[PDB]
This record gives C-alpha cells, structure tokens and sequence, in this order.
C-alpha cells in the first residue's frame, strides 16, 4: 500500500527555467520453456470428422396441406 | 483509447462477436489439427445470419456438429441484439426522441424484415393447421348471405358484354385515377414510365384496351408477383403494394364497373360508410341529429339506459378465407369475375431477398380491394344485427330507408339496437335498453364472469380529454352494463372470422 | 381441435420440462423504483 | 462531454425502462371508491322494491334473489350457499316528500350515512340513534315497537368506514341442417391432403431456426465401410496363357475392391491390352478398346491409394492408369521393369506372382510404333477371383447387425 | 418486352454466373429489361427445375383433386404438383375441354 | 493410489429464475447474503433477491454486453466491466454510476477487487491487465506481457497478489507493486479461462479444455491434474468444504472433491422452453456467502440455483 501510494503520488504530481517546453520528440522477458504433455497425433478418421465444407453463398459470388380443407370445400359444394 | 460512440456501435459489435467466435474455434478444434479453417467458419457465420434475415432455411450438409452448434448459438445472440434494438428505436421514433432520418430508415428496414418473417409463418400455419373457419360456421355464413340477398331481391351483376354501352366511361375514369398518381413527379422509375406508356396507349385506342381487359377477366388466373414496402407514419407502418401495370389497368376497370353496378343495383345498404353523398364531418353531424331524434331518448325516469360503443373489427382483412370469399363473391357477380378477384389475391409477395405466397388474407393494395372489404363487411354486419333488425334498418326493398331512419316509430322502438354504422373496419352502435333488458344482460354477464372483488372499474377506459364533470362516471351499474353489452356483441362473432 | 394462429403454442411449459420439484420464477418486472436505494443509509 | 442527445442514448434510459420495459410503476390508486348506493339491490344493481338482508349484512331485493336461489343454491356476494328462509325482511320508512329516512331521527339516508338494521324486528335506523339510545341507555327494546332484541341481531347495511360441431351455432336454418347432415353422411377422409401432410446432423435444427416457415426443432438429429481381408488373388485367363495376380488389399482397399468387383461381374471379359511398350508397362482394362474408356463401380473416378512401402520396383507390378489425381477408373497396367517415375503417380495394388512366362510372351508381341497397340491381339478371356477378401468381410458385417438388434429390441 | 432467343441465352448464362440474388447485375446485360422482368422470366420459364415434359396420370389426378379443393388458387396448388402455376392452369383448362367431349 | 476422498452429498436443482433477454454472463453475491447481481448480454445489470428469487432492480448504463460484476465489501459500490471497453463504479446508495475508468483498448473481460487495498484490477482483450485506484480513477499500473486476450484475473493479500490466465494458454503470477511478472506457468495446451483460489488452502486451480490443474503458491508448484471434464470450462468455484465446481461451455457441471481430485457428480440441466439444445452453457457460477446454495448464470438466459441434497447418505451414493 505505501509503495503504490508513493508511486501514484509521483504519477499525479543544472537549473531549469519553468518556461521551457519539452525538448525531445516522442526484446521481452526471455521465453519460458513450454512444459507440455506429449502431443497426440490426429487419427485419419477424426481428422475427417473436422472437415469443413466451403461456403457457397446465395449472396456473394466471389408444402403440407391439412385434410380439413377437403371437408370445408366439400361442405360448400353441398 | 477511443471510446465506443454512436458511429462505432455496430462495427464494434461485429468486431467483438468475431473475436469471440474465433476464440471458441481455437478451443474447440482438436490438438494437432491439420488446418485451422477459421476464415471459412466465419464465412458460414455470415451466411447463417444473412439467411436469418431473409427467412431462408440454412443448412450446410457436411458441417461438423460442434461447429454448427456454435454457429447457431451466435446467430441467435445476434438476432436478439438486432430485434431488441428494433424494439426500442421504434419507441423512440414514435415518441419523437429521434430526429435523425437514417435511424428512421434503418428501423423501417428492420421492421419490414420482421413483419415478413411473421407473416410468412402465418401463411404456413394456415396451410398446415387447417382452415380456421369450420364447416359449420362457413355454411351458416353462406346461408345467411343467401337469405339476405334473396329477401332484398338483388339481381346479380353480369359479365360486361363487349357491346356494353358504358364501358368507355368506366375506362376513362379508371385511367384518370391511374394517371393522377403520376401527376407531378419527374424522372420516374422504369416501371412508372412503362405505366405511363400503357396509359397513353389506352388513350389512343380504347377498343384494344377494352378487349384486353375482357380477355384478362375471362382467362387470366395466374399473376405476377407484387412488391411490398412500408410507409412510415412514425407511429405505425402502412403496407404499400406494387402491382404490375397491365394488371393494374384491368383491376382499375373492374373496380369502376363493380362499384357502378353495385350502386345501381343497391347492394350496399345505407349504414355502410363512407358514402359518396357526405363528407365525414357531415356524417358526424348526422349521427348527432340521428341520436337526438330517437323517441324518448334522454328520459331516464324509469331507469332506461343508452349505450354507445365504438369499436373496430380487428384483423378483418387478414382473416378473410379465399375459398369462402370465392363462394360469397359468386352470389353477387358473374363467376368469371369472382374467379378473377379471388385468384388475384393469391400472389407471391417480395421485398428484397424474401418472398412468400399469400394464401390467407386479402392484399389490400389491389384496386378492387375496397369493394371486397365493403361486401365482406356486409356479411359481418348481418352477424352483429340479425336478419330481422337489418331488414328493419334497410327497409323494404321497394321503398328503402335512408341513413339512420326508420319506416315508423314503432319499428325503431321494436329492438334495442337503434342506430348502426360501419365506417370500413370501425363500427358504432347505439343501444336503448329498458331496466328489464339491462338487468337481464347484467345477470347473464355476471353469471359467466363473476366478480367478487369488483375490479371491473380497473380495466374500463374513458376519455381523459374532457374535464372530470364531463367524463363517464364509473358507477357500478353502468360499468357492468357496458361490459355486458360489449360481451354480448363479442359473442356474436366467430373468432376465426374477426373479433372485437 | 383447431387452434388459431395467435393461440398456438410452440414449446412445452417450464414445469413440464423441469418437473414438479423445481420452482420456476419469471420476473418480467421489478419490485422497487430506482428512487429507493439498495443500500439505504441510516437517518 | 456534452449531454446532447439524452432522450435518444446508446442504451435504454432509466425513465424509458421504467415506463416501457418493466420498471416499477408507482401504481397509486386501487378501487378507491366503488360502493353501490344503499337504495340498490346487490344482485340487480338497480333500486330495490322489497328489501331483504342476509345475516352477514348484504341487502338486496326479493324478486331478484328468489329465482336466483331456485337456479343456484348460493348467494351472489359469496361462494357460500344460503337458504332462502334466512333472508330477513327490511322495512324502510319514508318522509313526507318520499325519501328514505331514519324513523326516529328523521335524518334522510345518503350514500354517506351509517345505516343499521335490527334482525328480530327488521326496522332500519341511523347508527347514531341506535348508539345514542340503546348502547348508552342499556335497554334493548326496539324504538318503534317494544320488541326486545339482543346485540347479536344488530347489523350494518351501510358503513362508509370499512365440443359438439353444432356448438356456437344457435338458430340453425333448414339449409344448414340439411347440409351438415349430408356432409357427415358423405364425407370421408382425404387421400392427397393426407399424403401431403455421422459427425454432422440432418440440418433440421439449423433450417428450422433460420426460417419461420418450418416447425420449431430443438433437438439435433444426426456411410458403409469396406476393408480388405488377407490377400486377394486373381487369375487373368489371357489368350497368351494364365497370369496370377496377388492384390495388396489390406494396403489398397478401395483399389482392390474396385478390381475384384469388376472381375466378379465379368467386366474385363473379352477386353484387350491396348497399349504395350518395350521396356514399359502393358496396359488394359478398357471395355471400349479405345484407350480412354472404362468406369468404376461407384460411378466416377475414385481416389489414389499411394503407400510408402509400395513402389514400382522389379518386374510385374500391378497399378492403375488414370487421367490425373484421384481418377482411377477401370484401366490398369503391369510393369516390365522398375520405374520410379511412376511412384506416387499411379496406385500400385498388386503384382504378378505366377505366369511370368506368359508376361514375357505378352511383352514379346510387336506393337504398332505409332499407337503402341499390339499387332496381334492380347486379350483377357476371363478373370477368376480365387481369393476374394472383400466378400468375406461383407458376410461378417451382416452377422454383427443381427446381434445388435437382439441386445436392444 | 417479349423475350427473344438471344436474351434467354444471356439470362441463363448470367444466372449461372451471378446466382439468384443479383438481378440488378443481370439486368445490366440485357437491353430494355428490368430486374423484375429478368426474375420473372427465370422462375416462369427458364429455370431448369421447371419440367417441360408430358403430364403423368398421377400428376393429372392430383391436379383435378386440388383444383376442386382450393378453387382458383394456383400459387398455393402449384408447388404441391411441382409444375409452374401457369402450366398447371393451362393443363387444367385442357382437361376441362377434354371432359366436355 | 490416493486416500479415500471425503464424502460430499449431491446437489440438485431447485429453482430456475428467468428474466434476462440475453446470455447471463456474470454473477456475484453481496457480502451479506441478501441479494445477488447478474450482468447480461441484455446490457442490463439486475439485482435479485437471494431468498425469494425476485427481481429487485435493473440498472441500464452499459453500451454493450456486461461481462463482469463484483460487489465491494468495504464500500457500498458495484463495479461492472463490459465489452464496450468501459468499467463503471455504481453507487448503491444512489443507484447511479459515480465514476468510470478509461485506457483499456478493447473489451474488458473480467475484474476483481483487492481484498485489503483499494485497487480494482481489470483484464482485457488487448492482452493487458490494469490496476486502478478506486478513488482517483488512475491507472497505477498496466500489467503487460500476455500475447493474447487475458481471460481471467484474481487477487489476494498474500504474494503473489495477482494471477492472470489467458488465451495464450499461460498463467502469470505478478508482482503488484513493481508491475512485473514473477512466474509464468505454461502447462496448459489450450486457453486458460478460469482460475480459482482456495479460501484457506494456499493453492489455486486453473481450468482449460484439457483438464484442470492444481498448483501451489507462491512459486506455482504443480500439484495435480484433475481430468475428465472434456469441454471448454468457463468457471471454477470452490466451496469452503472442499467442493469444486466446473461449469462448461456445453452446459455440464462436474462437481469435484478438491482434496483428492475425485469427481463425484455430473449435472447436465435442461434448457428453458424456447431455446435450442446448443444454447445450453454455463458462463458463471457462485456460491453464496452461506455456501448453502449454488448459483449458475447460463446461456439459455436463466439463473439456476442448486441446493445440497440432505436425504442422501454414504450408503445411498457410495464413493467409488
């Protein structure tokens, strides 16, 4: 708490005259070893199970009839 | 960092849905997969959404079911986001909160697509779930109309002969309506220039045009598709139908002819409004005069009551059945014309990428649709009245009554319904009950709908425009009399044809 | 049965799918105004 | 920031959510004033003529209740049933002008007055009179008559401080009755209308979700495989003698299946070797004899089956002709020597294992140098599959299916 | 207005390339045809799934039955028989003339 | 192989609450067990009653999906983050947003409060985490180092004070004051979406589609591999009695014994009436402060409440 309070207090807040403006115009950490279980190679069957068809777009280029109708129509003829 | 502002809202939604779908693709695909094929899965997502908007069924035959389940999940999420936004931007448009015109255009577009998804479902359910009008209700409606037309001694309209003495006058009227629609505009569509071309060609030689119309009415039974748009009136939307020009000239001629012969032969009894003789404020004036001149109308010393209910025939256009409409039009016109009208309602409707067949209701944007509504509304009037009271109202066919008047004073007092008017969908009825008739009704109503807590005052709605002295006083007797009258009228009408 | 289009139901009920021993709550509206605080201070 | 568009915001505003989308409505008044006037029957809601009261305190007219009790045993105000004898007659005094008043106090009855009746005698007084006289002066005589009443009897009439098809079808006329009768006597069930009415799934859920013309589907509803067995052996009975072929069916199952199946149905009977080259593979299997004909059992061109341990090394290797990747057809050839160039271009599916003298005799027939067609016809008269691995596999599959059915009838 | 021979050829090829949702692109290829006329011509007549063969006995029986059922409603009827509504209509009239003799 | 695991009774569903209009993405319970708060893709935050299951209130400030909620213990505040890049502080005395935090580049995926110091930590799809002063709304630090979207973030008093799991399948254990990574744990093969900290055991578990792994503080020493839930797991929740819950993306819960890694119950719940079977999924779960009830926020837009089953004994349900 004390350390981060000091940091934030510094953040918010040869002789140098106050009038001058600023003068200059305005590898990561070493890679950690990959510690993994040995990979299981893909079977051809299940590799076939993830095959994705291409997208054929309708836009981009690059009836069951209920029997009561019979009844109704029949009644009207009568 | 930039915020998400109104410019950036939709693109940010797509940007985030895209990223989340990509994450689930990575966690879903098995270890050591030969290919990622992520871009193709996102193409299937786009095609699924585009098929949702067009109401076109989406199936991809090869596709694995983890991928398809993920796609159906995220398309449903986007559909909910789309539809809720449609829902509250319509509220803002109606209340006046938006002033931007592009948001009104976008909401109109979204609203149209949602309407057509619903309407296409309604047509499908009509064919699968049977006609809603039962054989019994249909035969009762048909037989009642036959007795009405038989007692009024109506002579049915014939097919117009080609040597018909009035047909160029009817043609000239029809072409003036059609030409008036294009009066002012400049640089019209291709179809509108086609339509003006046909109108001028029918001015040149009318006999050719009349021959074509008669041949269409005799033989054409399979028609072109109509387009649909919506007129945004900011508080609701109105359907606007686009019919091909050739067909439109034939319909306009039939429309003029049918109204002329029906007016000459006295098909529509005088309660059916708007009438040609009066503007609507004269109708309002006539009603006041009509009410004031009923016998003993304002006397309440013995406990009589007057009831005036104004309501609408809800969804009357949509619930018309085209089979029964054909059989009912055949009572009034040459069966060839009846086949033409009923077959003309059976068209494909198409806005943008979506289209469906209309098979249930009428298309209100046909030229002769007004005739159909009035004539079909006449049948509904005979349900609300009786044949007996309607015969008293229309008078004997030799000497027919005029609007809101009776042959006698005893005739007007014989029944509770004293005045009736049907302005298209809307109806206005005036009842005069004695205390015995009112007590009878309230007891039947309270038998069916018992109210121990007396909550009937809660639902009742009255005119907040007038001051408190002028509004309806919601007294117990009067609230139950009003609900009983409404309930009785509502029981008159089968739910499959229309309701109140 | 014959069921009209506005009457018809596509999906089974909630207590049909979950069972009798499960209580289903549908909350479409809330019971407090925004004016009333969730953590009210003592006065 | 400037709050420039506050009614139309990027979300639903608080007032908008309250007023339209399920916020809490204040809901101030509920049935604030709903009292029938005292002079009215509770059932009819109209002015009574002969008042009677129930012991509970509900007052209403005799002429309306009596038929009501005959029709329904109960009283309209409550669910509970009430025996008509329990009704107590009420008598209301009139003024000179004709209004209801309290007999003793003369106060005119109003919707605001407090009205009380005495059960034994039936008279009705303003509550003030009953209180001021009887509750104070401890006599319980009636005021109009000396009849004495108990406190149980006092009741407050008013205290302001509290199916068939021919259902739906009344009045059936003659034509309707006659039509519905003939309809039921005649109508029979329709025939045409009645007729009208893997890792992946059938697509009934996705299609029903995306189009509303399809009936809502919530639950997903989800080919035959042939494997070569042992070694496949085929004798080609040629007009130059018999060649025996060993087929590598376990390694190249589709290609072996095509071959054996083609042979079993006499597909190669009478066919020639249309292409023969010195120090190159002989080729046949084209029933048209043109060099470009033939067809697989499936219908189109089927896949290559290259394998790392099968190469065109040594004499007599049996491979498929083709027209590019994955287009095997019927045509096949036999090599006369090693040819590495053919590896991974033509599926190898067997080798000659007998009739090497015959293969040599075939090679020795001169061919037309322009066409590579042998100058004397080299012909397959017949083909005998003397070991068919594919056939054995099919029999086993049928037996397995029967067992599964028994386990889960 | 009416459809020439060469216009139908262009329309078939253009649908084969651009598909069925781009009638404005297809109208640009033709002379004096709008997008709606191109679409109508395709579904009426030029679509390959339209069957221009003779009518079977079954197909005729379904026609006569369904025309009794829902009279004058040829767009509703027509996908149940699998002909175009115009085709269904003229063949119905053919059979009615034939039964008149 | 292992000791005999402790017996835990099964849990059964007893209450389904349904009021949102999008996926319920997050859930959190007030420190005094009176109400819980759910955030949704509906963009509303709803405050429900924990006893009755009733909707008390709705709050509507967010522009996109509300992705995480948390309730302050030491002040009457509610903090919510969302896919609209915005983190808000809601004052529950006024039911108003009182302050907001800026500087995140993309969607905020989760947030947590430090239990002693007043900082807020949020994790985001720009592959950073940020430490915010609660009062003055200033980034004191941006924890940087992950190479893909940070999916979860957790805080404690003890060292290390911040744990972040990510979509680049690694876990990182951070120094709060310097803002640097101390330890990186690369044992998972697929993306780490959920991390849980034991109440008093000074260990933590992390979940990926592979399997759950259980690790030891401060150095990150691997203990155990809890395997069997073959699904993308979105949340881990640990009880004080040693129950671990894994809620998956395909809607299945697995209850586990923390001590031994024994999986004693599998729960798959039905979806609500309208929805598709693919719509089942669990995005969050939380025990209440009583630990008697378990609340799961789901993708068929319901909140399901589970209760421990009192009629069952060791004899009825044996421990295998």
């Amino acid at each position: 708490r004390v350390a981060l309070e000091k940091s934030v207090s510094q953040k918010v807040a040869m002789q140098k005259d106050p009038m001058e403006p600023p003068r200059f115009k305005i590898p990561p950490s070493p890679p950690a070893p990959v510690m993994h279980s040995p990979s299981r190679k893909m079977t051809v069957k299940e590799q076939q199970e993830w095959k994705i068809p291409p997208c054929i777009s309708n836009w981009k280029n690059a009836v069951h009839i209920n029997e009561n109708f019979a009844k109704l129509a029949e009644a009207l003829y009568i | 960092a930039k915020t998400v502002t109104k410019q950036r809202v939709e693109s940010h939604f797509d940007l985030e849905l895209r990223a989340a779908v990509m994450h689930d693709i990575l966690d879903m695909m098995p270890e050591g997969i030969k290919q990622n094929k992520a871009r193709t899965i996102l193409q299937h997502l786009s095609e699924a959404w585009r098929c949702w908007k067009a109401n076109i069924p989406w199936k991809v035959p090869g596709l694995p079911t983890p991928i398809e389940n993920m796609i159906l999940r995220y398309v449903k999420a986007k559909a909910d986001w789309w539809t809720n936004t449609a829902h509250y931007n319509r509220e803002r448009i109606r209340r006046g909160a938006t002033v931007d015109k592009t948001v009104c255009k976008k909401n109109l577009g979204r609203l149209t697509r949602l309407y057509l998804k619903a309407e296409q479902e309604r047509q499908h359910n009509y064919l699968k779930d049977g006609p809603y009008i039962t054989a019994e209700e249909a035969v009762a409606v048909y037989t009642t109309t036959v007795h009405w037309l038989e007692s009024r001694r109506f002579s049915p309209i014939p097919f117009p002969p080609l040597s018909y003495k009035h047909d160029t006058k009817l043609l000239i009227l029809a072409l003036e309506r059609l030409k008036e629609a294009y009066s002012v505009k400049s640089r019209l569509n291709q179809s509108q220039r086609e339509e003006l071309g046909l109108i001028e060609q029918a001015y040149d030689n009318p006999h050719e045009a009349l021959s074509r119309i008669k041949r269409h009415l005799l033989t054409q039974r399979a028609f072109k598709e109509v387009g649909i748009e919506f007129m945004d009136l900011y508080s609701h939307l109105v359907p606007v139908y686009d019919v091909e020009p050739l067909e439109k000239i034939t319909d306009a001629y039939l429309d003029q002819y049918l109204w002329y012969e029906a007016d000459k032969r006295r098909l529509f009894p005088p309660w059916i409004k708007p009438a040609d003789t009066e503007p609507p404020p004269l109708l309002v004036y006539k009603w006041c005069q009509g009410i004031n001149n009923l016998q003993d109308v304002w006397e309440t010393s013995e406990g009589e009551c007057n009831v005036m209910l104004e309501s609408r025939f809800e969804k009357m256009y949509e619930k018309i059945d085209l089979t029964l409409l054909n059989r009912l039009l055949r009572l009034i016109v040459d069966h060839n014309i009846a086949d033409y009208m009923t077959a003309k309602n059976n068209v494909v409707i198409n806005y943008k990428d979506m289209n469906h067949t209309n098979s249930y209701g009428i298309i209100r944007g046909l030229q002769f649709a007004s005739f159909i509504v009035q004539y079909y509304g006449l049948v509904m009037d005979l349900l609300v009245l009786g044949l007996h009271r309607a015969s008293e109202m229309a008078g004997p066919p030799q000497m027919p009554n005029d609007f809101l008047s009776f042959q006698d004073i005893a005739t007007e007092a014989a029944h509770p319904i004293r005045l009736f008017c049907r302005y298209i969908d809307r109806i206005h009825i005036f009842f005069r009950f004695t205390a015995d008739e009112a007590r009878d009704l309230i007891q039947r109503y309270l038998t069916e709908h018992p109210d121990p807590n007396n909550e009937n005052i809660v639902g009742y709605n009255n005119k907040k425009c007038w001051p408190r002295d002028a509004r309806m006083r919601l007294m117990k007797h009067d609230v139950n009399l009003g609900r009983a009258v409404f309930w009785d009228i509502k029981n008159r009408l089968p739910r499959s044809v229309t309701t109140v | 049965e014959v069921v009209l289009h506005e009457d018809k139901k596509y999906y089974p009920t909630a207590e049909e799918v979950y069972g009798p021993e499960v209580e289903t709550i549908v909350q479409e509206e809330d019971t407090q105004p925004l004016t009333e605080p969730i953590i009210k201070p003592v006065k | 920031g400037k709050r420039q568009h506050q009614k139309d915001k990027m979300y639903i505003t608080c007032a908008e959510y309250t007023h339209f989308y399920g916020g809490k409505k204040p809901d101030l008044p509920q049935t604030n004033f709903r009292r029938l006037p005292f002079d009215h029957c509770s059932l009819s809601l109209q002015p009574f003529v002969y008042p009677v009261c129930t012991p509970d305190g509900i007052v209403f007219d005799l002429l309306n209740i009596v038929p009501w009790l005959k029709k329904y045993g109960t009283n309209p105000s409550n669910g509970e049933k009430l025996d008509g004898r329990s009704l107590i007659k009420l008598n209301f005094s009139k003024n000179s002008e004709g209004k209801y008043h309290c007999p003793v106090l003369f106060t005119v009855f109003t919707n605001n007055t407090h009205i009380v009746a005495v059960r034994t005698t039936g008279n009705v007084y303003a509550y003030e009179a009953v209180e001021q006289l009887n509750i104070k002066a401890k006599n319980f005589r009636d005021l109009l008559t000396d009849e004495p009443f108990s406190r149980q009897d006092i009741i407050t009439l008013q205290d302001p401080t509290n199916q068939d098809p021919s259902y739906y079808l009344k009045n059936t006329n003659a034509e309707t009755r006659e039509t519905l009768q003939e309809l039921y006597k005649e109508f029979k069930g329709d025939e045409i209308l009645a007729a009208t009415m893997a890792h992946y799934s059938t697509g009934k859920v996705s299609a029903s979700f995306t189009s509303t013309a399809m009936v809502p589907e919530t639950t997903h509803e989800a080919l035959r495989y042939q494997f070569v067995k042992k070694k496949g052996y085929v004798r080609l009975h040629t007009n130059k003698g018999d060649l025996n072929l060993e087929l590598h069916c376990d390694l190249t199952p589709k290609t072996c299946e095509n071959f054996i199946r083609l042979c079993k149905k006499h597909y190669y009977d009478g066919t020639i070797f249309h292409r023969s080259i010195r120090n190159f593979v002989i080729q046949g299997g084209d029933p048209t004899g043109t060099g470009t004909g033939g067809e697989s059992y499936w219908g189109k061109p089927f896949k290559d089956e290259f394998r790392p341990n099968l190469s065109h090394t040594g004499r007599g290797i049996l491979s498929m002709a083709n027209s590019g990747p994955n287009s095997n057809r019927s045509q096949f050839f036999i090599t006369f020597r090693s040819c590495a160039y053919l590896d991974k271009k033509h599926t190898i599916f067997g080798r000659v294992v007998g009739g090497f003298d015959v293969l040599t005799a075939m090679e020795n027939v001169e061919s037309d140098p322009k066409t590579d067609r042998p100058k004397e016809e080299i012909r397959i008269d017949a083909t005998t599959v003397f070991v068919d691995p594919y056939e054995e596999a099919d029999a086993q599959i049928a037996q397995e299916r029967k067992t599964q059915l028994k386990v889960a009838p | 207005g009416v459809w020439r021979n060469t216009e139908d050829e262009i329309l078939k090829a253009a649908v084969m390339k651009y598909g069925k949702n781009q009638w404005s692109r297809i109208a640009s290829l033709l002379h004096r045809k709008s997008a709606k006329q191109c679409k109508a011509r395709w579904y009426e007549w030029l679509d390959p799934s339209i069957k221009k063969t003779e009518w079977s006995r079954e197909e005729e029986e379904k026609l006569l039955h369904l025309a009794k059922l829902m009279p004058t409603q040829w767009r509703t009827i027509a996908p149940i028989i699998g002909r175009t509504a115009a085709q269904c209509l003229e063949h119905y009239e053919f059979l009615l003339d034939k039964a008149a003799q | 192989t292992m000791p005999k695991p402790q017996w835990h009774p099964p849990w059964k569903l007893y209450r389904v609450i349904s009021g949102h209009l999008g996926w319920v993405r997050c859930i959190a319970v007030e420190p005094g067990n009176q109400w819980f708060v759910t955030g949704s893709a509906d963009r509303t935050i709803k405050i429900w009653d924990l006893a009755s299951g009733k909707l008390k209130l709705s709050l509507t400030g967010h522009i996109s999906t509300v992705r995480g909620v948390i309730v302050s213990t030491r002040s009457p505040y509610l903090f919510s983050c969302g896919e609209d890049k915005q983190v808000k502080c809601w004052d529950l005395e006024y039911n108003k947003v009182i302050r907001h935090y800026h500087g995140h580049l993309s969607a905020v995926y989760g947030l947590d409060l430090h239990p002693t110091i007043d900082v807020l930590v949020t994790c985001s799809r720009d592959s950073t985490a940020r430490i915010w002063d609660v009062r003055t709304k200033a980034s004191v630090h941006t924890l940087s180092g992950h190479t893909n979207a940070v999916a979860t973030v957790r805080c404690q008093a003890a060292e290390p004070q911040i744990i972040t799991g990510s979509h680049d399948t690694t876990i990182r254990l951070w120094d709060l004051v310097a803002g640097k990574t101390r330890v990186t744990l690369t044992n998972h093969k697929k993306s780490v979406r959920a991390v849980v900290l034991h109440p008093r055991h000074y260990t933590f578990a992390s979940g990926s589609p592979d399997n759950i792994k259980q690790w030891k503080f401060p150095d990150g020493s691997f203990i155990q591999n809890l395997s069997g839930h073959n699904a993308i797991i979105n949340t881990l929740t640990v009880n004080s009695d040693g129950v671990l819950v894994s809620g998956a993306d395909n809607g299945t819960m697995h209850l586990w014994d923390w001590r031994t890694g024994y999986n004693f119950q599998r729960v798959h719940a039905a979806v609500q009436p309208g929805s598709l079977d693919s719509e089942s999924g669990i995005f969050a779960c939380a025990f209440d402060q009583s630990e008697s009830r378990l609340l799961t926020a789901e993708a068929d837009k319901t909140i399901k409440v589970y209760r421990e089953d009192d009629t069952a004994t060791e004899e009825t349900h044996p421990v295998s």
